[PDB]
């Protein structure tokens, strides 16, 4: 059957030839072994071959408005990349949540661990008035949990006596993201 | 809502897409490196096959114009072929395998999907990229665009949370998560394909478990969930498909089921009733379904293990 | 010592005092100790 | 109406804004949007009206298909409100009515004696197009759907014609009288009405509000005078009254182009150069207050336009040739990495309701669906409200 | 001899595979003698089966074009997918735009030569020679050198718009040709582009009946 | 340290100054709060510990609480607390939300309950306006402390004087064996427990010389 | 109240304190409360 051959000898010289050359030579990354992606090969794997005072508080409400600029990173998921308006031992941004108490918000934390949503993403005074993150959070969830000693989220506050700022800092540079320890992590950052 | 039609797509490799292909006519189905065998929906006859490149084309998007067809391979590209012309414009992609496509109402610029969870946007007619909305970490498995809008951008992903995006380059418009991460493994991935309501004010998440909790981006609250009478029978998360079916806007809202490993259900708008499905697992079917699209009373279907099911109904 | 023997002397005293705590008389325990005799 | 920016935030319409996105090289004279605000037209000194688009600021080419476009700059390209037709004008003695959905060969080229200053629709049909003449002192009304021919006004030097919201009343400049309004048609011959010689010399533009209220002017000796609009059988009585006249004359020099914003003239930008200010005033409609200015660039811009469904501003820099585009929103990134982080700025102790933490959930997840709301398909709100501004189709660059 | 061995290894490398690359090797090495390959073809119908038939054809195989097949298995090989009802219909209008309308526009460009020449000698005999009078090219005149003569100044015959050197019509008559010139430039540009589009259609239309032969 | 009053000594913030009248120690301050520490520790007796609704969202849940176990929260959170509800009277034991009550109780002062214990069948009651009288236990200083709850301005009232103005038939007529009724109820239990505190203080005074 | 001024109830409580602090608590209350009676008969 010569008549179907002439397409097919072209097809063997076009389809298998010119595609995988244009595929493989213009593979900038290193030759990802992938399945046929409507056959449910998940391959959700860790190795990735893909590219990687009062008015002072009111001032911190407005001055360091966006000292970070949210972005994905190799560090945990969202390295917010702290850009500008940072210095050592200064209040970066008022941690703001929305929950009033330690006992029944511990009941709420028990309800969190049932769904496994947040073991972290609270901040506790533990006298009372543990402060939430996952209902009206400001920059609460975003601050990370690396083993980098960048930040201290502490309870220095005036007047209202419920303000939580990130007070004591060692000075960081642009795009290196704020890490407070919660009070050998799950970072995998190059200090672990 | 009851009929069947003649079927056929050479029954070769896996039936990855059966896009209903809105111009009324011109049904198309993959056969692997052979691509998009044309079937006029009235003539019901095999026609032009466009045959772009090597890897199995995952999904097909029907152009508003109907002149140009874009498929999504596994290797390096998302490939546009002009149905009458000679594939005069394919372009580089992200370095990951592409999975899904859909074009906007104007047909102006296109959306690619991503395995590296970083979807890109592409001006069609000039043929380049504008900026890239990388608001995920694990693969954005499905992306659709509603009919009467080019601003809502769907992110059906394997990060367990929908990320609605702006029109072109507005990063991260809103978000939406499903529930219940720890249950299957390491954070659940129910998200399979999110195809909009026609009026661009609702959205349908099909759980990979198989219960369609259909949402509202307006209130952020879910609307009623269509559930089969049997409990946990339809858990069909893995078996070689991510099955999905679109609404049918015949005269009422009509949700067809993307029901994997079983004959697909049909569901009312408001009541949670079963409709007009057969036990026809022998012909076309054996276990799964793969891709279902609907342009009217005509609604197509293709199954995976019964390769090239090639439907149209009523 | 007397600690244990007073916990061994206490219960009948608590019974009398729980009886007397009701109306709280001005002749309190002169009622009580005779009843504390009348056990054995 | 505002149909989709509802899952953005609360309403952040915010009409005038201050940022640039810069477009492509060919310089033009005037610009215009689709009536659905979808994609943007402009016609260069080459005369090829390179039709662009708002989203993805890149040319889409429909011009010069089989019969070529005209070789001088256009003046007054104007969309049909249908969005299916197209009108051009020219320094090329001609109007070439186009239709994009068509064969792309001019639909009905007409020619004329002197260069046409400007042309617009009367917007009821294809059969209604009214234009201008450098020479004449008469209003040419040009039909297209019936015949490729033109008529007179049958009056007794004509610049700057326009319609109103009510399309059967036509506004006309600098006859014997320096301004007059000409009624219904001259095909179906209808009379003239009240004239008023407002200023000494010729005027530039006669923008009318989309709602049919405001009637601006660009006077020669620098007055911007707005007027309430007059109606059918309410002919003479309205627009005789000077409403709030602009231009605290001292700082600003001569005004180049004027047009109303979205509706009800609620902002009114206009262009002044010669003073080399390059900053444009978003004047208030009624009180006429100073509102903010735009930065622009230090190249002069010649003509401007707003749009209606995306609320941006474009103008062509007369020197640079690029088009300067305004109005970009900022993205609430607080809600970005979290699905439910409705972000509150200050600590509000939430009430923790009577059944909150009262007992564990006890498998109440999915016990009742209890639905009362629908998804149901669109049934044409505001009964008609729109003919959708559909795309040009074009297959090219196969090469 | 050694040629026989070359044929032998070039043959045995296939074993019923897509040996079109090896078919390219066939012509490339030891090009002068091809006699042995047919002598081995006398029995090597097993391993080569596609290229067994393809040994008879020409050495070029890789190109994507041709005339329609001379196989003649039936009437017109099913009439070449119904004789391109789509393409001949879409671009015989190209042949219209090629010959007829293009020749029309060149003739309309040619009319302005005489329309310029009458005005030229009239100007030499100043006044603005207007437009809009080359339409049927009347140039309505008897003896233009004297018909424009001093008796009537405002062109009563061969009437151009102008009174004098008048800028009312800012006459397009001078350099109007540019209109016609960029018009015929768009003609020739769409000519070349659309011929490239024809060749792209042929590049697609070979593949149609080449796939339909394989059904 | 404080002695005179009515169920005062250990409570939380919301039972503040507008409780001074009789018994209104409910909470308008913030909403989720603590049942006020009750007046007495029911060690082994039987009681007509009975409750009232004063002026009325006043849910104002009942409760039986214990020390060395949670008291900042309402009663259902507790280790082994027991309580009731306004909302259709949903019966709440510890760690569960079990069977609702048949009667109607949104009204004022019907749900007036009873108890019984032994020395080393334990019988709770509800007797909600004379009905739903039921018991379930495994026979569980440190007696039963029954205060009432919080949640946005309850109308808190308990009966502490001689009469039971509603459903006094617990005392010598019904709800229990009349000898095992133990009319040593909520207010006289103050007097007897305080006399016991007196005598155990005498024992502690002896322990000053037991050295 | 019964703390600071129940001293009608506690005059002989502090005395029987001294009595069992003196006498052995044997013969438990048949004499011990009776001494408080004889101190309370007045």
């Amino acid at each position: 059957k010569i008549w179907q051959s002439r397409r097919k000898t072209l097809e063997e010289e076009k389809a298998s030839d010119w595609q995988i050359e244009l595929n493989g030579t213009l593979f900038d990354s290193e030759l990802q072994p992938g399945s046929s992606f409507k056959a449910e090969g998940f391959r959700k794997v860790t190795d990735k071959l893909k590219i990687n005072s009062e008015l002072l508080s009111l001032n911190q409400l407005n001055k360091r408005k966006k000292p970070v600029m949210f972005a994905r990173s190799a560090i945990h998921n969202w390295g917010l990349y702290a850009l500008d308006s940072i210095a050592a031992k200064e209040m970066i941004i008022e941690y703001v949540g929305e929950r009033i108490r330690q006992p029944v918000a511990e009941m709420r934390e028990k309800r969190y661990l049932k769904n496994g949503i947040g073991s972290s993403y609270l901040f506790r005074v533990d006298e009372n008035t543990v402060i939430d993150a996952t209902k009206k959070g400001g920059i609460a969830r975003f601050i990370n949990h690396c083993c980098d000693p960048n930040c201290t989220a502490k309870i220095i506050k005036v007047g209202g006596r419920r303000r939580i700022v990130i007070y004591a800092l060692r000075d960081i540079a642009a795009s290196e993201e704020l890490t407070y320890d919660y009070k050998p992590c799950l970072c995998g950052a190059p200090n672990c | 809502f009851q009929f069947v039609t003649p079927v056929g797509t050479q029954n070769g490799l896996k039936a990855t897409c059966a896009k209903i292909s809105p111009d009324g006519q011109f049904l198309a189905i993959t056969q692997g490196l052979n691509i998009l065998i044309y079937d006029i929906n009235r003539r019901t006859v095999s026609q032009t096959l466009v045959t772009s490149h090597a890897r199995p084309f995952s999904e097909l998007c029907w152009s508003p114009d109907g002149q140009c067809i874009a498929t999504a391979s596994d290797d390096f590209s998302v490939e546009i072929i002009h149905l009458s012309y000679g594939l005069l414009h394919t372009f580089i992609g992200h370095t990951a395998p592409v999975i899904s496509l859909t074009f906007n109402r104007k047909g102006n610029l296109l959306f690619t999907s991503s395995m590296d969870e970083s979807i890109k946007i592409w001006d069609t007619l000039n043929g380049s990229l504008m900026k890239t909305i990388s608001a995920h970490s694990e693969a954005v498995v499905s992306v659709d665009v509603p009919m009467n809008d080019s601003s809502i951008l769907s992110s059906g992903s394997y990060d367990g949370l929908i990320r609605i995006f702006d029109a072109e380059t507005g990063h991260c418009l809103k978000t939406l998560t499903y529930d219940k991460d720890w249950k299957r493994e390491n954070g659940v991935v129910p998200i399979s394909q999110v195809k909009f309501s026609e009026n661009a004010r609702y959205l349908l998440v099909k759980s990979l478990d198989g219960v369609v909790k259909i949402w509202d981006c307006i209130g952020g609250c879910v609307v009623r969930t269509f559930q089969v009478q049997p409990l946990e029978k339809g858990v069909l998360h893995h078996s070689c498909g991510m099955d999905f079916l679109n609404p049918e806007d015949g005269s009422t809202p009509l949700v067809i089921s993307g029901y994997e490993n079983g004959d697909i259900y049909c569901w009312n708008s408001d009541t949670k009733s079963l409709l007009q499905l057969l036990d026809g697992s022998l012909y076309h079917h054996s276990s799964p379904v793969m891709s279902i699209h609907c342009f009217g009373n005509i609604m197509c279907s293709l199954a995976l293990n019964g390769d090239c099911c090639l439907w149209r109904w009523v | 010592t007397r600690k244990y023997l007073n916990t061994n002397v206490t219960p009948h005293l608590l019974a009398g005092m729980r009886l007397i705590a009701v109306q709280q008389p001005e002749d309190p325990l002169r009622v009580l100790g005779e009843y504390l005799i009348e056990q054995s | 109406n505002i149909l989709l920016q509802d899952p953005f935030a609360v309403l952040k319409e915010h009409p005038e804004k201050l940022t640039h996105t810069i477009e492509n090289p060919l310089r033009t004279e005037c610009l215009q949007f689709s009536p659905c605000g979808d994609y943007l037209a402009l016609g260069c000194a080459n005369g090829a009206l390179v039709i662009y688009d708002m989203d993805t600021f890149r040319p889409i080419c429909v011009p010069g298909n089989m019969l070529g476009a005209h070789v001088r700059p256009i003046t007054s390209i104007a969309w049909s409100p249908d969005g299916r037709l197209l009108l051009t004008s020219s320094r090329d003695w001609s109007i070439k009515l186009w239709d994009l959905s068509k064969p792309s060969k001019p639909l009905k080229e007409i020619r004329f004696d002197s260069p046409i200053w400007g042309c617009q629709w009367l917007d009821a049909k294809r059969r209604l197009c009214v234009a201008t003449i450098f020479e004449e002192s008469d209003a040419y009304v040009i039909d297209f759907s019936n015949d490729p021919v033109a008529s007179l006004l049958s009056k007794s030097v004509l610049v700057c014609t326009v319609h109103t919201k009510h399309p059967n009343i036509i506004i006309v400049g600098t006859s014997k009288g320096w301004l007059d309004f000409y009624k219904f048609h001259s095909l179906y011959q209808t009379e003239c009405i009240h004239s008023l010689k407002i200023t000494s010399s010729n005027i530039k533009h006669l923008i009318v509000s989309q709602n049919g209220e405001r009637l601006a002017i660009n006077c020669s000796d620098r007055t911007i005078r707005q007027y309430e609009i007059s109606i059918d059988d309410e002919n003479s009585a309205v627009e005789l009254t000077l409403e709030h006249k602009y231009q605290d004359v001292i700082n600003k020099l001569q005004w180049n182009c004027i047009l109303f914003s979205n509706n009800t003239a609620e902002y009114l930008v206009a262009s002044t150069h010669g003073s080399s200010a390059h900053e444009l005033y978003i004047w208030e409609t009624t009180s006429g207050t100073l509102v903010r200015v735009l930065e622009g660039a230090e190249e002069e811009l010649i003509d401007i336009n707003w749009d209606f469904y995306s609320m941006s501003i474009v103008s062509n820099g007369f020197e640079s040739g690029n088009v300067y585009v305004w109005s970009v929103v900022i993205p609430p990134k607080w809600s970005a990495l979290a699905p439910d982080f409705e972000e509150v700025e200050e600590n509000v102790d939430y009430l923790e309701k009577e059944d909150e933490f009262d007992e564990v959930d006890e498998a109440e997840q999915q016990q009742g669906l209890e639905q009362e709301e629908e998804i149901a398909i669109d049934l044409r709100t505001r009964e008609q409200y729109d003919v959708r501004g559909n795309n040009l189709l074009v297959e090219r660059f196969t090469i | 001899h050694g040629r026989e061995f070359v044929n032998d290894i070039w043959s045995r490398l296939k074993t019923d595979e897509d040996r079109a690359v090896v078919k390219k090797m066939v012509e490339q090495t030891g090009h002068i003698d091809k006699f042995k390959k047919f002598g081995q073809l006398d029995f090597i119908d097993n391993n080569i089966v596609v290229k067994t038939d393809d040994e008879k054809e020409i050495f070029d195989q890789i190109v994507v074009r041709d005339m329609t097949l001379k196989t003649l298995e039936d009437d017109l090989q099913e009439v070449q997918e119904i004789s391109l009802p789509l393409f001949k219909k879409k671009l015989e209008l190209l042949e219209v735009y090629l010959g007829w309308l293009d020749n029309v526009y060149t003739e309309m460009r040619k009319l302005d030569d005489d329309a310029a020449s009458h005005v030229e000698c009239g100007k030499e005999d100043n006044i603005c020679g207007y437009c809009s009078t080359y339409e049927r090219i009347p140039c309505s005149v008897e003896e233009f050198v004297r018909d424009f003569g001093s008796n009537e100044e405002a062109t009563k015959i061969h009437e151009v718009c102008t009174k004098w050197k008048c800028n009312r019509h800012l006459d397009w008559v001078s350099t109007n040709q540019e209109q016609y010139l960029q018009q015929i430039d768009s003609l020739e540009s769409m000519q070349e582009r659309l011929q490239h589009l024809i060749q792209a259609r042929k590049k697609q239309l070979n593949i149609q009946y080449y796939e339909e032969i394989l059904r | 340290f404080d002695h005179s009053g009515m169920s005062v000594m250990d409570r939380s913030e919301g039972l503040s100054i507008s409780r001074d009248g009789n018994d209104l120690v409910s909470v308008p301050d913030q909403y989720g709060w603590r049942t006020a520490r009750s007046d007495v520790c029911i060690k082994e007796g039987m009681t007509y510990w009975e409750v009232e609704v004063i002026r009325g969202t006043p849910h104002l849940r009942f409760g039986v609480c214990r020390r060395e176990a949670s008291l900042e929260a309402p009663v259902g959170f507790d280790v082994y607390g027991y309580g009731i509800r306004d909302i259709s009277l949903e019966s709440i034991h510890e760690g569960k939300l079990n069977c609702v009550l048949e009667n109607g109780s949104p009204l004022k002062e019907g749900d007036k309950i009873g108890f019984l214990l032994s020395l080393p069948d334990s019988y709770l009651a509800i007797f909600q306006n004379g009905k739903y009288l039921g018991k379930a236990f495994e026979n569980l200083k440190l007696g039963y402390y029954p205060t009432i709850s919080c949640f946005n301005g309850g109308t808190a009232r308990i009966i502490s004087e001689e009469d039971k103005l509603e459903y006094l038939d617990q005392i010598r007529s019904a709800y229990c064996v009349d000898g095992n009724s133990k009319v040593n109820t909520l207010d006289t239990l103050y007097k007897e427990q305080i006399a016991e505190d007196i005598v155990w203080d005498i024992i502690d005074e002896l322990e000053q010389i037991a050295l």
